[PDB]
């Protein structure tokens, strides 16, 4: 049924956002509201639209200036917070750019301040010729026309290419709106504005993977083994110009259908490129995905050679962890997709029972998926807040929580360990090896001497201090 | 029995597949029809359609489901061609009911992606 | 030809900002108050990114709420989001006593009437919760001026105005007020010990010691500010205010002097030996209490340690320092005491007209034997660009968002100020005072020693120093 938590008695609208799955229910009658307005004052986990455009998607690129048109806080706040390595020395993580909007620009306009900032950025780094400009709350409010500025800059500096995104933080309800605005502008303006050499009979784009701790580079070892050219990765370890070539691909493989389904849908509509959704987290999921890709291209035997070798290498370790993680209870409090990519994969491959899930910004689509794959007796929460998290912990008593670091540091006080469900502990987490990495971190998190030590009150005469015996795969 | 077989197929699709949960009504309808027509062909020994890119991708999705259904469900190797076709027609109807007709997902009919 | 020069950044844009915006600093002020949840009126990122920043520095959660400004409020105004946010906080957190209502760029631009919303909420709260008092403080923090440094100072001042307006002047407390500024829990622990050893009763505003909270057998959460409403109200009754940071709380000491005739004493921020000496002399002056022998001893232990390092490893080494202005100027003085040469000081905001009048600039101009460039309105690209152009540095002192500059230039780096997320435990280690000077000097030496080993630069010399 839908759940009114005790901490929500004075915000009872929250009941339509919380589903407890019970036997024999028609789940179509219990789909959480999602992607609706936030309640002020709740300590919702949500962020802003600008985050979704710059931090999550655009900022992944290795060769692009990320020009944040606004006061300096939006830039500061999106710098030193992500783990998306590159193969060019992590340019994307080393730098952030701001137009340093001041009061005079609120009064008189910020367009010349942006234009000056843009030329400064190109002058300071003469090897970089690509830029994305983002609006923020106050530059949207004063109506600066960043597309017009970018047009002038490209006319004046013909060796640069600039893309723009209107994504003030008050737009939409969450980071989701930023994903949409970026995806649709990119396909409208920049796809099919250049072409690259085709070097394989088999071509694809990989859509919705942001190279967290090297996930994209790990999956690329599969594509290289199979002889598949990836025209573009959207956007893990990617380049601006590779993204201009997306129309060339024969197939679009999607992992993050939430952030990046938009551009896969438009590529199908406009160019006829089929959309294949996979799960690139999960051991047996990865095997299904490879088999689908290889069935589409007609390279099935090459797929089976790769799968066989990967199972020989990694399955014994995975199964060692399953023996020790079987029956453990897990919560996932992340953006949305990882709920539906992980609930059944940890159950199948590790024996882990996901007892509570919260999505910051998922749509009803994401809830359809997670409730289809998820367990009975589990809580499914749209736009969860901090007091709800405490009440849910008391209800389901998880052994481990996959969530961000701040929430991990909060639940540590309750002696509940965490794995970073966003940026990972020791990743990558995608692919065959990656699920073994995920399992290792989960194992080390839960079977941790410090948790046992923390429970002992040395003043209690009746108590001793235990020793635990651990293991390794 | 025919309802038990259909329940088996529906529970498999719901917990495993993603193609019934695409972004818009028209894409869910296309995928339910396209994938399950290929599943029927593969479960009854017929030549799969692998001409156009879209047909090749319905084949890829269908191959996973046909292989899993044969592995999971002994009945799927016992029933005859007409019985498989009847089940898959019932499965299409059920998937349209739960993913389209009775889904409260409010984005399904938005004209723009 | 001996010159200390102040100059601005010569670019309009920023690459690699040194500080966050005003609202972030206001949030930091508020999280040091017991039974306080700041409410940040604006878009959601203005809250969530700052809660993350605090988790990076402290490895702890702190509670801050958002008003969740969305598109309708951007067209018609956001007052209803403030009013709802206050009530939703009050209804769900029964022990909540203080809500600084912090504006953002969005809500400053659209002109929401915060004081009008506070009158509405005060009426609503008095009717719904007759036996409760919640203090709503208006905090105006447009992000298109100043920085998190200015926002911290503005929030402290507004909270103090709000609470003291409510309670006024009472009986003399005999206590000092102390505004240390933006410092670590370890700095607070050191100051408490100094006042205890000198037999001086003092409130430290804010008392952030318990930000380093235990993981306890009973699963209790103790990660709170310790400064109470009562502690802030009692500021009106103090003997005197000791303000350690010109840019981080002195304006509250002045306000208490104007309003309640509590005399304010602004001293140099106590980085290094002389600044600590002068702080203790001012405490002695205003209290009539002697400096204890225990502080002479701690001072002497610090000096003994630093003397093992200064002429052997530090003399003539060139240092760049960035961070909050009080920290940068104080650390430049400390550096000089140990024979380091702070040739480049970077201060990260638009407060140059104030920095040009800071008396510590003159203290530098009258002491340094090497040129000093002080770049105000600086970003961290200002440091990287100068290194790329040939500036030879032996050491960088600054916060963790400068790390890649040091790593790529192969320059040892000591983490100071805020945030220091890329090393463990630094929030627990004092930087001010005698012990802090010693700890800083030994961090510098140990960073140099590791660098000598990794680069094979006379690594054999670390035997009989
Ligand atoms: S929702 Fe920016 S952090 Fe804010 S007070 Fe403005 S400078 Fe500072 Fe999102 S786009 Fe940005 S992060 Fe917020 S302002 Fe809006
Ligand atoms: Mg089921
Ligand atoms: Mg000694
Ligand atoms: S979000």
């Amino acid at each position: 049924p839908m759940v009114l938590l005790e901490c929500d008695k004075d915000i009872p609208e929250r009941q339509k956002h919380i589903y407890l799955k019970a036997p024999n229910e028609d789940t179509r009658e219990f789909l959480p509201i999602a992607n609706a307005a936030t309640i002020p004052g709740t300590l919702s986990e949500r962020g802003c639209a600008f985050c979704g455009a710059k931090l999550v998607i655009g900022g992944v690129l290795k060769d692009t200036i990320q020009m944040i048109h606004g006061p300096l806080g939006c830039a500061y706040d999106t710098w030193h917070t992500k783990r998306y390595p590159t193969d060019n020395g992590h340019f994307n993580m080393k730098y952030v750019w701001s137009t340093d909007m001041k009061e005079s620009h609120v009064v008189f306009g910020g367009e010349k301040r942006l234009e000056k900032s843009m030329h400064e950025a190109f002058d300071e780094m003469p090897d970089i010729k690509r830029m994305i400009v983002y609006t923020t709350c106050p530059t949207a409010l004063i109506g600066d026309d960043i597309k017009a500025v970018a047009k002038k800059v490209m006319k004046d500096r013909p060796d640069v290419d600039v893309f723009t995104v209107e994504c003030p933080g008050f737009s939409g309800v969450s980071q989701s709106k930023g994903h949409h605005v970026l995806n649709i502008g990119w396909i409208n303006e920049k796809v099919e504005t250049m072409e690259k050499e085709i070097t394989s009979e088999y071509t694809m784009n990989f859509i919705g993977d942001f190279n967290i701790q090297g996930d994209t580079q790990l999956l690329q070892t599969y594509w290289d083994r199979l002889g598949i050219q990836v025209v573009a990765h959207f956007t893990g370890n990617g380049t601006y110009d590779d993204l201009r070539c997306m129309h060339q691909a024969q197939l679009n493989v999607v992992n993050c259908a939430r952030s990046s389904g938009y551009i896969a849908n438009e590529l199908k509509k406009r160019y006829g490129i089929p959309r294949l959704d996979i799960d690139s987290w999960g051991f047996n999921y990865m095997a299904e995905g490879i088999r689908k890709i290889c069935a589409f291209f007609g390279i099935e035997e090459k797929g089976e050679e790769l799968i066989a070798e990967e199972y020989a290498k990694w399955k014994p370790k995975l199964d060692w962890y399953k023996e020790r993680l079987q029956g453990k209870k897990m919560a996932i409090w992340t953006g949305g997709p990882r709920l539906w990519h992980w609930t059944k994969s940890v159950e199948d491959d590790l024996g882990v029972q996901v007892v509570a899930m919260s999505s910051k910004f998922g749509h009803e689509e994401d809830f359809e998926k997670v409730i289809a794959r998820g367990k009975e007796g589990t809580y499914y929460i749209d736009d969860g807040n901090e007091l709800e998290f405490f009440e849910i912990i008391d209800l389901v008593k998880p052994d481990v929580i996959f969530t961000g670091p701040r929430v991990g540091e909060l639940v540590k006080k309750l002696h509940i360990p965490y794995v970073n469900g966003h940026g990972y502990h020791n990743g990558p987490y995608m692919g065959f090896e990656g699920f073994v990495n995920l399992a290792r971190d989960m194992y080390n998190a839960v079977h941790n001497p410090l948790r046992h030590l923390a429970a002992v009150d040395i003043r209690d005469k009746s108590q001793t201090t235990p020793v635990i015996v651990r293991g390794a795969a | 029995m025919s309802q038990s077989h259909l329940d088996d197929l529906f529970a498999y699709v719901e917990e495993r597949c993603l193609w019934q949960f695409f972004s818009r009504t028209w894409d869910r309808e296309e995928n339910i029809e396209g994938v399950l027509n290929q599943v029927g062909r593969l479960l009854t020994g017929q030549e799969p359609l692998r001409g156009t890119p879209q047909e090749r991708l319905f084949y890829a999705d269908a191959l996973a489901m046909a292989n899993d259904v044969r592995e999971r469900f002994p009945w799927a190797s016992q029933v005859n061609k007409e019985e498989i076709e009847f089940l898959l027609d019932g499965l299409k109807s059920r998937l349209v009911d739960v993913t389209i007709t009775r889904s409260t997902n409010r984005e399904l009919n938005h004209h723009l992606y | 030809p001996a010159e200390v020069k102040l100059s601005p950044r010569d670019r309009e844009g920023i690459i690699n900002p040194m500080y966050d915006c005003q609202p972030a600093g206001a949030q930091y002020a508020g999280i040091g108050i017991k039974d306080c949840i700041p409410l940040v009126h604006g878009g959601q990122g203005c809250t969530m990114f700052v809660r993350l920043l605090f988790a990076q520095h402290f490895k702890e959660n702190f509670d801050v709420a958002s008003t969740s400004l969305h598109e309708e409020s951007a067209v018609f105004g956001g007052a209803k989001r403030v009013e709802e946010g206050v009530l939703v906080l009050a209804r769900r957190y029964p022990n909540l006593r203080v809500i600084p209502i912090i504006t953002t760029c969005s809500t400053e631009v659209i002109g929401d009437d915060i004081e009008g919303s506070i009158r509405v909420c005060n009426r609503a709260l008095e009717a719904e919760f007759p036996d409760r008092k919640i203090y709503l403080a208006p905090v105006h923090t447009p992000s298109f001026k100043g920085s998190h440094v200015t926002g911290y100072a503005e929030c402290v001042k507004s909270v103090f105005k709000t609470i003291t307006d409510a309670h006024g002047k009472g009986q003399p407390s005999g206590k000092l007020n102390v505004f240390p500024g933006w410092v670590n829990p370890g700095d607070v622990v050191l100051l408490k010990r100094y006042f205890k050893e000198m037999d001086v009763e003092a409130n430290i505003y804010m008392d952030t010691e318990d930000f380093d909270s235990p993981m306890l057998p009973n699963k209790s959460i103790e990660t709170h500010g310790r400064t109470t409403v009562e502690d802030i109200a009692d500021s009106a009754n103090a003997l005197a205010t000791l303000s350690l940071a010109r840019y981080e709380g002195n304006t509250t000491g002045e306000l208490l002097q104007k309003t309640f005739a509590v005399p304010n004493a602004l001293v140099n921020t106590p980085y290094g030996i002389k600044n600590t000496d002068d702080m203790l002399r001012k405490i002695a002056e205003v209290t009539g209490k002697e400096i204890p022998e225990s502080l002479v001893r701690e001072r002497g232990i610090a000096l003994d340690a630093l003397a093992d390092l200064a002429h052997m490893f530090f003399a003539n080494k060139k240092v760049a320092i960035f961070g909050h202005p009080d920290l940068v100027l104080g650390l430049a003085q400390f550096c000089m005491e140990v024979e380091l040469e702070p040739v480049l000081l970077l201060i990260g905001d638009d407060q140059g007209n104030k920095y040009k009048k800071d008396p510590r600039i003159e203290e530098l101009k009258n002491t340094a034997h090497f040129d000093i460039e002080i770049v105000h309105n600086a970003d961290l690209w200002e440091l990287e660009k100068r290194i790329n152009a040939g500036l030879q540095l032996d050491l960088i002192m600054g916060h963790s968002k400068g790390r890649y500059v040091a790593i790529e230039a192969n320059i040892p780096m000591v983490r100071v100020g805020f945030p220091t997320f890329d090393r463990a435990g630094l929030y627990r280690k004092p930087s001010i005072g005698y012990q802090g000077a010693m700890e800083l000097g030994e961090m510098i030496a140990n960073a140099m020693f590791a660098h000598m080993e990794y680069t094979r630069n006379k690594e054999w010399i670390l035997n009989t120093w």
